[PDB]
């Protein structure tokens, strides 16, 4: 009978998270609940990682000359308009964690899943994962450099 | 007992 590409269960992926990456995911989830959104999204995670200057996501934006305020406003205006019970992760966020773990465990040479790999996978498939506002903000970030020099570019990170 | 992320993960399966 017909099968699709293998999917890893969410709790196995969450267990790969670096301890600080995981703490920020827990913050993203609380944020979602506080806002009464229906799904935890990559935007909620970004929103919280932006508050730590040594997150991988901050370190990438600093290197790209991007301002925290512009990314915050793009996120504020694309949050779900629905108000809701515990949310689920969005199916796009589950699938994103699985691609970012596959990249981490292979090309990035990372023992743990970090927000930098999650961000790199979303940027590498930005048509799939990024809203039009984020695409346009992040258009100039060099994915190949970030992939090839991941560990050095993000050497200052709290997620190491 | 179940954490926030535990509850959210269960909802994700369901």
């Amino acid at each position: 009978h017909h099968t699709d590409p293998i999917r890893i269960e969410l709790p196995t992926l969450i267990a790969k998270l670096n301890a600080q990456s995981k703490l920020a995911l827990e913050q993203a989830a609380s944020l979602c609940i506080e806002r009464q959104h229906p799904e935890v999204t990559l935007e909620h995670y970004l929103d919280v990682l932006l508050d730590n200057p040594l997150s991988d996501v901050r370190l990438v934006l600093k290197q790209a000359g991007l301002e925290v305020d512009q990314v915050k406003q793009a996120i504020a205006s694309t949050y779900s308009r629905e108000q809701v019970t515990y949310p689920a992760f969005s199916p796009l966020l589950v699938e994103l964690l699985q691609e970012a773990w596959l990249l981490s465990s292979t090309e990035l040479e990372q023992a743990e899943l970090r927000s930098g790999a999650i961000f790199l996978a979303a940027l590498t498939r930005a048509d799939r994962y990024l809203s039009f506002k984020l695409i346009s903000l992040f258009e100039g970030i060099n994915r190949e450099n970030l992939k090839k020099h991941f560990a050095m570019i993000l050497s200052d990170s709290a997620e190491t | 007992q179940g954490s926030l992320l535990d509850e959210i993960m269960a909802q994700t399966r369901c």
